[PDB]
């Protein structure tokens, strides 16, 4: 059906250990990252595409909008101790909604 | 009524913010619901000519009947909530809506699908049964055990 | 903080004259808006035509003046453009219409009030939302 | 006031503001910082002095924003033009320096006060050399975030290697494998009264 | 034999090295005409007007992405449910600004896919085994249906259809909390118990199998050695191993029954990804997520925000941003 | 240079009052009477070298001229701004609630 | 478009060492007698 | 040079699903 | 006579109405009477584009393009005020209808142009002394040719020119000066110019026909680089009423 | 721990709550872009394998 299959039942056991305790690992260490705002946020060639060209539009940029809408919506309550007032004027939204 | 030109108002994106063409030509209504231009409706058909939606009669014969029963339809759009808060997913409490359409849409999307997942076990099964396999292989006769190896 | 008979007080005409709703009325007037209003004004704003909302002072400013129980009252027995130039009723709710909105014939003198003192109301309780949109959710 | 202090206060040397595939020194980002412009103090056309709202660390992008000294809005960058209440423009802002190279200098025109609003939420406002190193303009962090990344990480990589050598230390009798011989009482529940000892039957 | 009982006896053949067979008939030539496509298009494909707003998005490798940010664009929100074939278009050069590569590559998957389930059937009936697999095969099916094409025909376009593509992916998925707030609907909510529980159940019985293998080596090789394909005996002991996760939580917590704890790691990750699929299956008709904005109120009628309010503030970020240039009228109503 | 017109515009009485050859419709709500018939009228007979050439639209009743009068200190006049009145912008500008 | 120069060798290592590594103890553990 | 290391690796990776299929080591039943 | 149910998704809606060959006639014109033409349509049926030489000093040439944006480039429903002139010339004087479609063309090598494509405020002229409409008769003239995108419109990283971002926000120390052109929005607003050539004429009906040539900038992108010119070639029909 | 510790408070860890933990997931795409993260793709692969 798939081309391989298992032959050993105690590598296919192991296995099953193997891979989702890996994942989780791997998840932990991008956290921790996160805990110092060290993320993945950019790819740099983009951001200097994207700057230099108002024709190139990806996926990728397309996210970033999302999250700038994110950020700019949901601070204010969310983040309470900041005293945020943004006024009307400076929320980002397209056209219409 | 504010007094725009319908027909020649440039939208942002260079289509026309009202009204433009579907991909044969015909005249369609503009924004995101350029996607639904198949639809066809007795409120909406009077203003319907051979080319499509017509200048002419948009300027001069919409009738009171027409605009009321689009401002209902518009204001009872099939989106709301699983506990029947009606409208899109922001929209605050207020209104107690959810559309037959689709109740009777997701209800029978959800029977259909566990109905196919229900052929395909009892087609298997019956497969099997007939056969004479349903309850496990042979061990003094396991078919594979004949076969010659794959390599 | 509570809905007190002061939150309740609201103008009932141009005159200076004040009427205090009771709680139950405010109840009945929340039920009657959401009946035959919410469809298009949920939170004070108006879907068909964002521009025209329920603030109190857009409804001082309109002609004649609406931010009272009388001109509500009247606006929903003979609906006018915001200038008062024109008359609606036949493409918005209202008594003189019952018959092309079928949701107004069973609504009473007693309900228009009600629903008056809603509109009066809420805006007092809830403030920028009402009227705001989706900014102020 | 120190050029030093006020470098201090600027977000560009922040640790917080890095990002984890942006690599090399903090001067790769923003630069090799040269000079501080100065102190730049905004204020309306009534003379009132204004505030530029500070970038927090949790923020790629931030919004200009501009209270008086009771945290009251008075001028801002708008998105949507058409209802703007606030801009620039509608306020006369202005922006004046005092120490620094721009010292004793004020600018009127909306884009330079503008330039200076939008370097204002960083705190204090230096000049860069971006050519040097062909610096992107994008915020690296220092030593003190790469420093506490990778030990974090290695201090949490090695929990997982004490757990790991610690069970083959307390279970090296078993690691081929269990007793082939096990019998079935040592795991039926009640047989022994204390479990896997055989002295209590 | 005949040439016709010749190609039957060859097309469903055991020997085979991989089983080809009726439904591999369509399986194989599908299959291979949308994996083609699929790699020409992540390479070089022209950049895809996909809201049909003439803003041409760049998906491929050669016009600017790299594997992160490359993806397969929908076709334009012009088109909607067409069907958009190569010869419904003038040239190829229309095709592919208008995303034509999508609909061959979704159309042929999905009809490759069902048969490739079909296929898993038929090989276990040819080789006298028990049939359900392809069952177990219909939870990630079905999903693939949800995302490809029921999302699309309930919002009337393929350009609401999941791109192929990572960050794609990803754009499908905060557009659909904007627009269904999925994260509060319970079915999705079946489906992480369903995803998170698998993995789970994957590392716990895996461990507990390891755990209890039965000594046959020594230490300086592989415990696996200690295992050859097709001995009679079973290579680990089930009641040790219940012994053990029996002391864990208590004895009537644990499976003593090979069968049933089989079974169960079926069942659990099934039906909860079952429930995943008719979530997005069932908000493609707008039956949308809890919506418990400004549910609490307090006794003067000011709103009392909880985390239900905070998630609604995080959902108007998303929609309001989405698709700057679409929009026209107030409402998003597909 | 290169400059926003729009930003510009918001420099000049256009961001003090209705622009009569420039706001959108939607302005006229802010004071009684206006909206919409004088509006439509003032939006239809656009552009106007002064404030007070208003009066001069045809057709106008006498209270409607009282009308304007009364509000002619909320009316200025600028140069028509291309980008503000293309796209018949003055009707539907994009912004709702 | 403007990518990190480093890019290159960075990948081309990544790859090729361990993969190398790998090869040597395959061919190796062939080669031993049977 | 960025497009041809990607498509460098996706090539080499369906390479070796080729020999990972068709030259595996054979299953024996001992 | 058809209907929309004909002529749905066969193309036909995106053509003008043709007359056949027998209609080589002449319409009278009464100077003492008013009239309008109550349609005109246009339909495009080729798009060349100027070529832009590196030497800047070679004879550039329009050169053939692929439509990539399928039926959906006529203008139609048009109508306007048909003046008679005191020369006896006539004057057509555009006031509304759908007249602007954005159209996107693909060069050899793939370079796409978009463009939009329209007659807004057309003021078209014949000859003096036109007495009567005929096969020699034609209309040349100008239109306006706005921004193809407006003023809402925001760039793929939420710049614009009335909303949007003022700055490239993703790059927030680089110098603002090299990415002026970007950052800075602005809305073109140009002349183009037509010429409507009559081969047929309905006397009886008031109908007539004929070929178009129109040229015209392309798509500028807010500023952000040069437009191409355009020429546009196709058949128009338009229907001539004492009003 | 770790997460919090490295912000600026224990305000910013997760809440103990459905719709709390929710808006954790929300923060995350909003701030740290998270979904991009080549060590959240292996999580991912990892529960979903
Ligand atoms: C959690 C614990 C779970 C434990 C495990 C148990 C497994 C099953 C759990 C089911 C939960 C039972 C909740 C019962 C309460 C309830 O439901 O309460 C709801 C109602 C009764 O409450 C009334 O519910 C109404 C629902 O609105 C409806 O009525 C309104 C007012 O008339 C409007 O018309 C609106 O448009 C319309 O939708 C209103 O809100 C009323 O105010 C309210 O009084 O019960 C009803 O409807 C009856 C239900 C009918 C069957 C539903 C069939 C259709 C389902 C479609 C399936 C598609 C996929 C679904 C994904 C999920
Ligand atoms: C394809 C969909 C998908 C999948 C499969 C995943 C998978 C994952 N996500 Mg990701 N996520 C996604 C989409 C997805 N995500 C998207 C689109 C976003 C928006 C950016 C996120 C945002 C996100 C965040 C913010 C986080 C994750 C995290 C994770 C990991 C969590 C592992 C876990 O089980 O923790 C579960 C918790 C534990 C394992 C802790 C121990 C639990 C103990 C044993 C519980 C004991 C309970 C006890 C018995 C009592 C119960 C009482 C009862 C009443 C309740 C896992 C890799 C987490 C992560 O990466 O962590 C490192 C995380 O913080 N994701
Ligand atoms: C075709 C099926 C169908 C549909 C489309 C509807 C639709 C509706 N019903 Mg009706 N109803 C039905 C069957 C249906 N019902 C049945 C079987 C009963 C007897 C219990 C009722 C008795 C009933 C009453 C008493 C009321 C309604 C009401 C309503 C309205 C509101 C529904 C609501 O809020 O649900 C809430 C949503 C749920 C309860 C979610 C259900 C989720 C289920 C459990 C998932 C099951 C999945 C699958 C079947 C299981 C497979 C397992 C797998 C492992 C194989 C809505 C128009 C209300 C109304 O407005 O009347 C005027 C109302 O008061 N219905
Ligand atoms: C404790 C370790 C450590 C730390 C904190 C630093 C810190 C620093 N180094 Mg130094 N360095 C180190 C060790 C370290 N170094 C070592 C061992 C070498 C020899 C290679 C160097 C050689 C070096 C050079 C040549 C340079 C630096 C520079 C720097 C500065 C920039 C860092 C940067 O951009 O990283 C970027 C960090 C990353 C991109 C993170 C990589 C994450 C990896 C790839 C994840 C791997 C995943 C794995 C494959 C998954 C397995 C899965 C499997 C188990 C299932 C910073 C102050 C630069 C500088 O500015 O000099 C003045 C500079 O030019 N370093
Ligand atoms: C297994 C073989 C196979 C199948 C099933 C498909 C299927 C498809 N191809 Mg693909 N294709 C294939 C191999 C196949 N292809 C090969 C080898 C090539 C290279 C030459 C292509 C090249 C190709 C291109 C370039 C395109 C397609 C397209 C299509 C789609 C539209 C086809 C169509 O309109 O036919 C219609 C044919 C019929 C209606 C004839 C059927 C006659 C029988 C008697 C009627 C029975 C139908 C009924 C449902 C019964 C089904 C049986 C069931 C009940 C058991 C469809 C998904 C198009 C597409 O993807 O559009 C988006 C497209 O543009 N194909
Ligand atoms: C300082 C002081 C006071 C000290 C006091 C100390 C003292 C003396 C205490 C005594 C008194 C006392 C006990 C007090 C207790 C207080 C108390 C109640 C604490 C409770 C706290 C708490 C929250 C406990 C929760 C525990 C918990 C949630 C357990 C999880 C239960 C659960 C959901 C189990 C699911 C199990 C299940 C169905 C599993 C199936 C899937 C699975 C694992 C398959 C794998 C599998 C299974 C097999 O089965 C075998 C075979 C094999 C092969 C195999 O693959
Ligand atoms: C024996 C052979 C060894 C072969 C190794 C082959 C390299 C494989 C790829 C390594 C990754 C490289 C990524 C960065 C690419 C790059 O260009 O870097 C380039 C950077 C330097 O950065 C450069 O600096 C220059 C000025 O010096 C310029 O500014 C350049 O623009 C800038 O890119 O190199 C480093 O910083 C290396 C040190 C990184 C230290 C990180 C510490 C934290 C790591 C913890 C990870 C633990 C994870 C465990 C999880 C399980
Ligand atoms: C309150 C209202 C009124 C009630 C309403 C009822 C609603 C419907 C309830 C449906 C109940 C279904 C009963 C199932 C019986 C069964 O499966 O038997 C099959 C076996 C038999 O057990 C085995 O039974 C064997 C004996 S025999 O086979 O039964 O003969 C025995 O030998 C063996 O040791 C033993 O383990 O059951 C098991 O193997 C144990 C697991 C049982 C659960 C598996 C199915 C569900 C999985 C989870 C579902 C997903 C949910 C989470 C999604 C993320
Ligand atoms: C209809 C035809 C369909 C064919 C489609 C092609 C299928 C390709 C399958 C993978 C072949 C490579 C396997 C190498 C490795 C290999 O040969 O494994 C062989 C191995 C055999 O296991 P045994 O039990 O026989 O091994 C026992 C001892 O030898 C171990 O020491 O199989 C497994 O381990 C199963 C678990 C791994 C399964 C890995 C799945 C990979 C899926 C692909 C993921 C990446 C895709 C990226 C795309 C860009
Ligand atoms: C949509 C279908 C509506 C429903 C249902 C109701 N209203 Fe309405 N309302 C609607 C529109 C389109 C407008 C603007 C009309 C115009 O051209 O001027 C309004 C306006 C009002 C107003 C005036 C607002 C103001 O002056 O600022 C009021 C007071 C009002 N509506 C009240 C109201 C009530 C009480 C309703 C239920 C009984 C109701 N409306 C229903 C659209 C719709
Ligand atoms: C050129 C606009 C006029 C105002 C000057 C901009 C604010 S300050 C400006 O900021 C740059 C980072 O963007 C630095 O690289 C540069 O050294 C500095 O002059
Ligand atoms: C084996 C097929 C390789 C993939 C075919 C790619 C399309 S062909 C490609 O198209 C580009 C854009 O029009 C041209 O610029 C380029 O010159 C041309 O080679
Ligand atoms: O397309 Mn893709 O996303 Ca489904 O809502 Mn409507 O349309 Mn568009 O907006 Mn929101
Ligand atoms: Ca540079
Ligand atoms: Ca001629
Ligand atoms: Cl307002
Ligand atoms: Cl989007
Ligand atoms: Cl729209």
């Amino acid at each position: 059906i798939f081309g391989i299959a298992f032959s050993n039942k105690r590598w296919l056991h192991f296995f099953m250990l193997f891979v989702p305790v890996t994942g989780l690992w791997m998840s932990a260490i991008g956290v921790v990252g996160l805990a110092l705002n060290l993320r993945s946020y950019d790819f740099i060639s983009q951001e200097i595409r994207a700057a230099e060209d108002p024709e190139f539009e990806t996926f990728y940029t397309k996210n970033l909008l999302l999250n700038e809408g994110i950020r700019a919506w949901m601070a204010p309550q969310d983040q309470p101790h900041e005293n945020f007032v943004f006024p009307e004027e400076v929320l980002p939204r397209g056209n219409a909604l | 009524k504010l007094g725009a030109n319908v027909g020649s108002a440039q939208g942002p994106t260079g289509l026309g913010k009202y009204l433009m063409r579907s991909p044969t030509g015909e005249i369609i209504f503009g924004g995101e619901t350029m996607r639904f231009w198949d639809f066809r409706g007795p409120w909406l058909e009077p203003l319907r000519g051979p080319n499509g939606l017509d200048l002419n009669k948009i300027k001069n014969d919409i009738q009171p009947w027409q605009e009321r029963r689009a401002a209902e339809y518009m204001t009872h759009a099939p989106l709301g909530s699983l506990n029947s808060v009606g409208g899109v997913a922001t929209e605050i409490n207020s209104v107690n809506f959810v559309s037959p359409r689709s109740w009777l849409a997701t209800s029978h999307f959800v029977l259909a699908f566990f109905f196919l997942v229900g052929h395909l076990w009892h087609a298997g099964r019956a497969r099997a049964a007939a056969a004479g396999f349903e309850k496990g292989i042979d061990r003094e006769s396991e078919p594979v055990l004949s076969m010659p190896s794959l390599d | 903080a509570e809905l007190t008979p002061e939150v309740l007080t609201v103008p009932l005409n141009s005159e200076g004259k004040t009427i205090t709703l009771t709680e139950k009325q405010y109840l009945e007037g929340k039920r009657l808006f959401q009946y035959a209003c919410a469809s298009c004004h949920v939170g004070g704003i108006t879907k068909t035509n964002p521009s025209l909302d329920l603030r109190t002072e857009t409804l001082a400013l309109a002609t004649p003046p609406r931010d009272n129980i009388e001109g509500l009252v009247d606006y929903m027995k003979n609906p006018t453009t915001y200038d008062g130039e024109q008359e609606i009723a036949e493409v918005h709710p209202s008594l003189r219409s019952a018959d092309i909105f079928p949701k107004m014939r069973n609504l009473t003198e007693k309900d228009l009030v009600a629903i008056a003192g809603h509109i009066l109301v809420e805006p007092k309780i809830l403030g920028d939302k009402w009227g705001g949109g989706k900014v102020y959710y | 006031i120190p050029e030093k202090l006020a470098f201090y206060d600027y977000i560009g040397n922040n640790p917080a503001k890095g990002g984890l595939f942006r690599t090399g020194p903090m001067n790769k980002g923003d630069g090799i910082a040269q000079a501080w412009k100065g102190h730049a103090v905004f204020r309306n056309k009534e003379g009132e002095e204004l505030f530029v709202r500070r970038m927090p660390a949790f923020f790629e992008s931030f919004p200009v924003i501009l209270t008086d000294k009771n945290g009251v809005v008075k001028a801002d960058i708008p998105f949507r033009r058409a209802e703007s209440k606030y801009s620039f423009e509608q306020q006369g802002v202005t922006v004046s320096f005092y120490g620094g190279e721009l010292n004793g200098q004020t600018f009127t025109d909306p884009p330079t006060v503008k330039s200076y609003a939008r370097k204002a939420i960083f705190g204090e406002i230096f000049e860069f050399d971006t050519e040097t190193l062909n610096s992107d303009g994008i915020f690296r962090t220092s030593p003190r975030g790469w420093f506490t990344f990778a030990h974090a990480v290695f201090a949490l990589l090695f929990f997982f290697g004490h757990i790991w050598h610690g069970a083959r230390t307390l279970f090296r009798d078993v690691f081929s494998g269990i007793d082939p011989e096990l019998s079935p009482e040592q795991v039926e529940w009640g047989f022994y009264q204390k479990v896997g000892d055989v002295t209590t039957r | 034999a005949n040439l016709w009982e010749r190609f039957c006896n060859w097309v469903t053949s055991t020997d085979n090295r991989l089983y080809v067979g009726w439904f591999g008939v369509i399986m194989i030539p599908t299959l291979l005409a949308a994996t083609i496509c699929f790699v020409i298009a992540f390479i070089a494909a022209p950049p895809v007007d996909i809201d049909g707003i003439r803003e041409p998005v760049s998906g491929s490798l050669l016009y600017g992405n790299n594997i992160i940010t490359g993806a397969v664009v929908p076709s334009s929100n012009a088109i909607g449910l067409h069907f958009y074939p190569i010869w419904e278009a003038a040239s190829l050069d229309e095709w592919l600004y208008n995303g034509g590569p999508y609909q061959l590559i979704i159309f042929h998957f999905l009809l490759g896919a069902s048969c490739y389930m079909g296929r898993q059937w038929e090989l276990s009936y040819r080789l006298g085994m028990r049939p359900w697999i392809c069952v177990a095969y219909s939870a990630p099916l079905a999903s693939a249906f949800a995302v490809f094409l029921i999302y699309p025909i309930g919002q009337g376009s393929f350009s609401d259809g999941m791109p192929l593509g990572i960050s794609g992916t990803f754009n499908f998925m905060i557009v659909f909390q904007a627009e269904h707030n999925i994260l509060m609907h319970p079915f999705h909510q079946l489906g992480v118990a369903g995803v998170f529980g698998g993995a789970l159940f994957c590392a716990m019985h895996g461990s507990l199998v390891t755990s209890s293998l039965i000594r046959e080596t020594t230490e300086t090789e592989s415990a696996n050695y200690g295992y050859k394909f097709g001995q009679e005996e079973e290579t680990y002991n089930i009641v040790a191993a219940h012994g053990y996760f029996g002391r864990l939580i208590f004895q009537y917590a644990s499976f003593n029954n090979s069968r049933s704890l089989h079974f169960f790691l079926a069942a659990w990750p099934v039906v909860g990804v079952w429930f995943a699929a008719l979530g997005i299956s069932t908000m493609a008709f707008n039956l949308n997520g809890f919506n418990f904005n400004h549910s609490v109120i307090d006794a003067k009628g000011n709103v009392i925000n909880t985390w239900a309010d905070i998630i609604n503030r995080a959902n108007l970020g998303m929609e309001v941003m989405h698709e700057r240039n679409a929009h026209n009228f107030p409402l998003d109503l597909a | 240079e290169l400059v926003n017109v729009v930003d510009e515009k918001l420099g000049t009485a256009y961001g003090e009052k209705i622009d009569l050859n420039n706001t959108n419709i939607a302005a006229f709500i802010q004071y009684r009477g206006l909206y919409p018939t004088l509006a439509k009228l003032i939006v239809k007979n656009a552009p106007y070298e002064s404030v007070e050439d208003v009066l001069n639209i045809p057709g106008l009743t006498e209270r409607q001229k009282q009308i304007l009068r009364e509000n002619l200190e909320h009316f200025t006049v600028t140069e028509v701004e291309t980008a503000l009145v293309e796209g018949g912008d003055r009707y539907n500008n994009g912004l709702y609630k | 478009m403007e990518v990190n120069q480093l890019g290159l060798i960075a990948t081309a290592l990544f790859v090729l060492v361990p993969s190398v590594f790998l090869i040597i103890l395959y061919v190796q553990t062939e080669s031993q007698q049977k | 040079m960025e497009t041809i290391t990607y498509v460098f690796i996706f090539a080499c990776i369906i390479a070796l699903f080729f020999f990972a299929i068709f030259f595996r080591e054979p299953p024996r039943i001992t | 006579t058809l209907t929309y149910d004909d002529i749905v998704g066969t193309g036909l809606a995106n053509k003008c109405p043709t007359l056949d060959d027998t209609a080589r006639g002449a319409y009278p014109i009464d100077s003492s009477q008013t009239y309008r033409i109550a349609r005109l349509c246009l339909q495009p049926t080729t798009f060349l584009v100027k070529e832009e030489p590196k030497n800047k000093r070679q004879e550039a040439e329009f050169v053939p393009t692929k439509l990539v944006t399928r039926e959906t480039t006529s203008l139609d429903q048009i109508q306007g005020e048909l003046k008679v002139n005191s020369d006896g010339s006539l004057t057509f004087v555009e006031e509304d209808g759908i007249d602007f479609q954005p159209v996107t063309v693909q060069m050899a090598g793939g370079e796409r142009i978009p463009l939009l494509f329209t007659v807004k405020n057309l003021v078209a002229s014949t000859q003096p002394n036109v007495t009567s409409i005929t096969t020699s008769t034609d209309f040349k003239g100008e239109f306006n040719v706005p921004s193809y995108r407006t003023a809402n419109f925001l760039d793929p990283k939420g710049r614009g020119l009335a909303s949007g971002y003022d700055s490239a926000i993703a790059l927030p120390q680089a110098k603002e000066e090299e990415l002026a052109r970007a950052n800075v929005k602005r809305f073109s607003l140009t002349k183009g110019q037509i010429s409507l050539n009559v081969a047929k004429v309905d006397g009886r009906t008031g109908e007539i026909a004929g070929t178009f040539e129109s040229e015209q900038l392309s798509d500028d992108d807010m500023g952000a680089h040069e437009p191409h010119e355009v020429k546009i070639q196709g058949v128009f029909y338009a229907s001539i009423e004492p009003a | 721990l770790i997460y919090p510790l490295g912000q600026s408070s224990w305000f910013f860890a997760p809440s103990f709550g459905v719709a709390a933990i929710f808006r954790f997931l929300l923060f995350f795409q909003g701030f740290h872009n998270w979904t991009l993260n080549p060590f959240h793709m292996m999580g991912v692969a990892g529960v979903l394998g």
